[PDB]
RNA sequence: UAGCGCCGGCCAACUCCGUGCCAGCAGCCGCGGUAAUACGGAGGGCGCGAGCGUUACCCGGAUUCACUGGGCGUAAAGGGCGUGUAGGCGGCCUGGGGCGUCCCAUGUGAAAGACCACGGCUCAACCGUGGGGGAGCGUGGGAUACGCUCAGGCUAGACGG
RNA sequence: CUGGUCCACCCGUGACGCUGAGGCGCGAAAGCGUGGGGAGCAAACCGGAUUAGAUACCCGGGUAGUCCACGCCCUAAACGAUGCGCGCUAGGUCUCUGGGUCUCCUGGGGGCCGAAGCUAACGCGUUAAGCGCGCCGCCUGGGGAGUACGGCCGCAAGGCU
């Protein structure tokens, strides 16, 4: 399936801060925040100049890794926005944000997408009043996304609710709160979400 | 003499990296149909239809660019290319979707055609194509 | 000030050494010997000075660029009297394309103008004095006149490209305008401003240079009559 | 002040009686992204020397890329001796697609969008230079019209 | 349930022992002869992920059979040289025909599939619905620049006095 | 006895043209057959020397062959390692042969340096290797190999493919 292993390498590796898991990576008791350099036994050596290729193969892996999908499940999307019209980069990355789990977490439901699947896999998550256990739906605009009336006895969508009532959520996006029912109101543009990506770079590489 | 057209175009590419202020064509209908397409979008500058020790020609006036500094100051080309296309080796026809557009719309492709020779976007107004008699920029 | 007369001190000349690329600048040859159309002359000459007097008005440089025999002294002098940059002798390379470096061949120049100046130890070894001193006559003999140009030219002035192309060439890349006089054996085209003349003979080469200078005072502050002339 | 790029660096070698003594060469590119770009090639007895020459070059070679949208006006095609380069006119989705070398050269240059290809000869120096006079000869509707 | 490939360059990913042109890896250039980032093991790391790798074969890179789109002085390639059949090709001007050639209309060009839109299995893969074209050739009409054909002139190629 | 070729006059025919897979003919030397011829020279051969050896380089002899006639043989560094025709693109100096008006101008060949341009460089450059059109031959890593097989040619050695 996904990764679903070790995650701070992940940041470590990159040299950026993904919040893969929610709380802590805001702590200070980060590894970034601590070890920001490579995990491994060569990590504090003195860096190498990174082949142009080696670049390309970063940004990937980087927002490859920040959802946590399969390299192929991420070819799928780029084969589909490429051969999809216009800028392959918007469309494929309000492909890829489209993503049930993403949007659940984008929808604070929980800190990380690894929750957000999980509760979308474990399909304590509804839409348009269904209940999906796909954590790979293509959610569409006019999508009513609500919790599973079943689950919205549980403790953890609340605490993880409770921290959002007027939190700042994305542009196209809603949260009528207590109801525990958001909605997905639009497709993003770049500027939408300032990734620690350089979209392009990843075009570049399956240029090859 | 094979082709007079592919030669009419070969003198004037001849000239022009020369820099002569005109050369001269033996004439006929044809070449100056051409020609006079080649002011009409500004490559040259005119032909007049003059006349050698008892033959007709076409003494084409021609036209470059502005003289430069750096060391090469020698002024630019207008018709930086000229090239024959359709040749009597390989006739080249088109039908009118399939007329190419020279250089991203910077150069032209003279056509023989039922309606008098055009140029690449003449034909395309005109719906129709035709023996590519060339392409220059 | 153009005159027109001077058809009666150069009027041409050069054998079949000629260059193709110069016959729009001759009428003829009757006499074996390329004939440069003097009407053209002037209107060259009315085109070339509209851009000398211009930079004189204007404040810029001007190098004057004369290595023959011939033209081997009349160079010192109308260029003094324009009182501007000047290279009497041998054509030092790069003495544009390198400037930054040539030049600093004259602050040694200079230098010895200080020392030599006087005293600061004339308690130097006698092998010292003799030896600088030539260096310095060397030094002298080549840099004299352009060691007035403290930077780079806003144009130059020739006398026989084909002889400078050397010359001809730093500027051109320069971007350095290049005016000149030539007979029919120089690359016109090479030329950014022409005075298309004999090259050789002193009487012609007077001519210009002398009238040429007379349009630089005539609007580089007053203006003079005579100059020197040997027949 | 502009954006520096080493597209390429060699040691070459020199025969001399009890050894072969070297010398490095620089491939160096240096662009705004805003139609501006410079390419100088760099020598020197050491690495970084020669670099640092060749950026002394790469910003006394430049030129002007009338640039459009990110691609470029019209799809050239120049061969140096050998090396043959072609660039395309791209769109906005596309993305550089060359190789490093042109790339990088073209990267620089601002161009976001354009198709490409070497061939024969496809050394990175020869390669370099016609690619950067395949620029040195792009032109406009304005300088098009212009000229007639 | 976590397994596999890889870590000298290409090509992302590093050190330690054993060994000592031996036992070995190898797709190419090449690794090893007592300090191996190149074998083996281990630590660690890179990439995918119920997959991972290898072999085989097809296109790609191969612009290396080059119509797009290559080339023959010395790198492989001008026939030893001529004459001449078939064939390919063919200078200026006028007219007829309308073969190539071009335009419009029109019948066929089944459906499946490919491509855009959307709709049903909780998604997708899969399948359904509608939509949107062509080349190619059959039928009718038209235009005549270039190619061709039939006819009439000319003299700038050739032949001749 | 005969061919090709050039210049002038600009008299005649009025596109009659270029190229040319096949085919045909020519094809230096050596070599073959038949019949002559045979001074000089000269493969093999003998001898004398140099060498460690010297079936060679140097020397003394010397047979075919080199010469003529008629037949074959058809290869080569048969080279400009550059196919043929035409048109366009600065010139300078030398030389062959023509025509003029005789300073010089113009045609056709033979060399040289060089405009731009080409070219991987060395180089070419109005005798292109430059910009072009037509047609033929030809190349597709090295060796194996111009070998094997088959077919054709040939008296044979051997040639072509
Ligand atoms: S945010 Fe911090 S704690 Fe979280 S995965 Fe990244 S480095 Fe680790
Ligand atoms: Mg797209
Ligand atoms: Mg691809
Ligand atoms: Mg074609
Ligand atoms: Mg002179
Ligand atoms: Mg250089
Ligand atoms: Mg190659
Ligand atoms: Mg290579
Ligand atoms: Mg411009
Ligand atoms: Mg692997
Ligand atoms: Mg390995
Ligand atoms: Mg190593
Ligand atoms: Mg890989
Ligand atoms: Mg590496
Ligand atoms: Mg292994
Ligand atoms: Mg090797
Ligand atoms: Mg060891
Ligand atoms: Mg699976
Ligand atoms: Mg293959
Ligand atoms: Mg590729
Ligand atoms: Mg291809
Ligand atoms: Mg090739
Ligand atoms: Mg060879
Ligand atoms: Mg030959
Ligand atoms: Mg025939
Ligand atoms: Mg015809
Ligand atoms: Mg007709
Ligand atoms: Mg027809
Ligand atoms: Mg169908
Ligand atoms: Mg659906
Ligand atoms: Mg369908
Ligand atoms: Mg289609
Ligand atoms: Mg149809
Ligand atoms: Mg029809
Ligand atoms: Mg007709
Ligand atoms: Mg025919
Ligand atoms: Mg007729
Ligand atoms: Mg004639
Ligand atoms: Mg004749
Ligand atoms: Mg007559
Ligand atoms: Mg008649
Ligand atoms: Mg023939
Ligand atoms: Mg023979
Ligand atoms: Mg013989
Ligand atoms: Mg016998
Ligand atoms: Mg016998
Ligand atoms: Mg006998
Ligand atoms: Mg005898
Ligand atoms: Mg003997
Ligand atoms: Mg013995
Ligand atoms: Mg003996
Ligand atoms: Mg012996
Ligand atoms: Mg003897
Ligand atoms: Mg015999
Ligand atoms: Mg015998
Ligand atoms: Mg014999
Ligand atoms: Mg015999
Ligand atoms: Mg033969
Ligand atoms: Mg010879
Ligand atoms: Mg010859
Ligand atoms: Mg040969
Ligand atoms: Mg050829
Ligand atoms: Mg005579
Ligand atoms: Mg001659
Ligand atoms: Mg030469
Ligand atoms: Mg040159
Ligand atoms: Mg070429
Ligand atoms: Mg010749
Ligand atoms: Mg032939
Ligand atoms: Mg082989
Ligand atoms: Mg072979
Ligand atoms: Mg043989
Ligand atoms: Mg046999
Ligand atoms: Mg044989």
């Amino acid at each position: 399936g996904r990764y679903i292993g070790p995650v701070c390498r992940l940041c470590r590796r990159e040299g950026v801060k993904l919040y893969l898991k929610g709380e802590r990576c805001y702590s200070p008791k980060c590894a970034m925040e601590r070890r920001p350099y490579p995990p491994g036994q060569h990590g504090q050596k003195r860096a190498r100049r990174p082949s142009d290729y080696a670049v390309r193969l970063r940004e990937k892996q980087k927002l490859r890794r920040i959802y946590g999908i399969s390299e192929r499940q991420f070819r799928n999307l780029f084969e589909e926005a490429s051969k999809k019209k216009g800028v392959t980069g918007s469309v494929f990355l309000g492909l890829l944000e489209s993503r049930l789990d993403n949007v659940v977490y984008r929808l604070g439901f929980a800190v990380s997408r690894r929750q957000a699947r999980q509760l979308v896999r474990h399909g304590h998550i509804t839409v348009n009043g269904r209940r999906v256990d796909l954590p790979s739906y293509r959610v569409r605009p006019g999508d009513e996304i609500a919790v599973a009336e079943k689950s919205r006895n549980l403790e953890l969508i609340r605490q993880n609710l409770e921290a959002m009532k007027g939190r700042k959520v994305g542009p196209w996006l809603s949260l009528d709160v207590e109801g525990m029912k958001g909605k997905f109101l639009r497709l993003p543009d770049r500027e939408d979400l300032a990734l620690p990506v350089n979209e392009q770079l990843v075009i570049e590489f399956y240029s090859r | 003499l094979t082709d007079p057209i592919a030669d009419m175009l070969t003198r004037i590419r001849n000239a022009t990296r020369v820099y002569k202020e005109s050369t001269d064509v033996p004439a006929s209908r044809f070449k100056e149909e051409i020609l006079r397409i080649l002011a009409r979008e500004g490559f040259i500058k005119g032909y007049e239809r003059v006349d050698v020790d008892g033959k007709p020609y076409l003494r084409v006036y021609l036209k470059y660019g502005p003289r430069r500094q750096g060391p090469d100051p020698r002024p630019e080309q207008v018709i930086h290319h000229i090239r024959r296309i359709s040749k009597p080796g390989r006739r080249v026809y088109v039908g009118v979707k399939e007329i190419p557009r020279v250089r991203r719309g910077l150069g032209i492709a003279i056509l023989s055609t039922s309606k008098g020779v055009l140029t690449d976007r003449e034909a395309r107004k005109l719906g129709v194509g035709g023996e590519l008699i060339c392409e220059v920029w | 000030v153009k005159e027109l007369l001077e058809a009666g001190v150069h009027f041409g000349h050069e054998r079949k050494r000629w260059n193709p690329k110069f016959a729009r600048y001759i009428y003829a040859e009757r006499n074996g010997i390329h004939i440069i159309d003097l009407q053209k002359t002037m209107e060259e000459l009315e085109r070339t000075f509209r851009f000398i007097e211009d930079l004189a008005m204007r404040g810029g440089t001007i190098l004057f660029v004369g290595t023959k025999k011939q033209a081997q002294d009349i160079v010192r002098m109308e260029a003094e009297r324009a009182g501007m940059p000047y290279v009497n002798q041998r054509w030092l390379g790069g003495m544009l394309t390198n400037f930054k470096t040539i030049s600093q061949r004259v602050h040694r120049l200079e230098e010895l103008e200080a020392l030599f100046a006087s005293p600061e130890i004339e308690e130097r070894p006698k092998k010292e004095q003799v030896r600088l001193k030539h260096e310095l006559e060397r030094l002298q003999k080549y840099l004299s006149g352009f060691r007035l140009l403290k930077r780079l030219p806003d144009a130059i002035f020739v006398v026989d490209p084909t002889k400078e192309a050397i010359a001809v060439r730093e500027a051109r890349k320069l971007f350095i305008p290049v005016i000149a006089l030539a007979d029919t054996d120089s690359d016109p085209d090479l030329v950014d401003y022409i005075i298309p003349g004999n090259d050789d003979a002193i009487r012609s080469i007077q001519l210009i240079l002398s009238r040429a200078v007379d349009l630089i005072i005539q609007a580089r502050g007053g203006v003079v009559e005579p100059s020197p002339s040997y027949a | 002040d502009f954006e520096e790029k080493m597209i390429l660096i060699r040691r070459t070698a020199r025969m001399q009686a009890g050894g072969r003594r070297f010398r490095f060469g620089a491939l160096v590119v240096v662009g705004d992204r805003q139609g501006r770009v410079g390419l100088g090639f760099g020598k020197a007895p050491e690495v970084p020397l020669a670099v640092q020459k060749a950026g002394y070059y790469a910003r006394r070679n430049m030129v002007e890329v009338p640039l459009q949208n990110g691609t470029i006006p019209h799809e050239i095609e120049v061969e140096f001796g050998a090396s043959k380069i072609v660039l395309k006119p791209a769109a906005p989705g596309t993305g550089v697609i060359a190789g490093a070398v042109p790339r990088a050269i073209l990267e620089l240059a601002g161009v976001t969008d354009i198709l490409t290809k070497e061939l024969g000869s496809r050394n990175p120096i020869n390669i370099a230079y016609a690619t950067m006079e395949a620029l040195r000869q792009l032109r406009t509707k304005a300088d098009v019209e212009r000229l007639r």
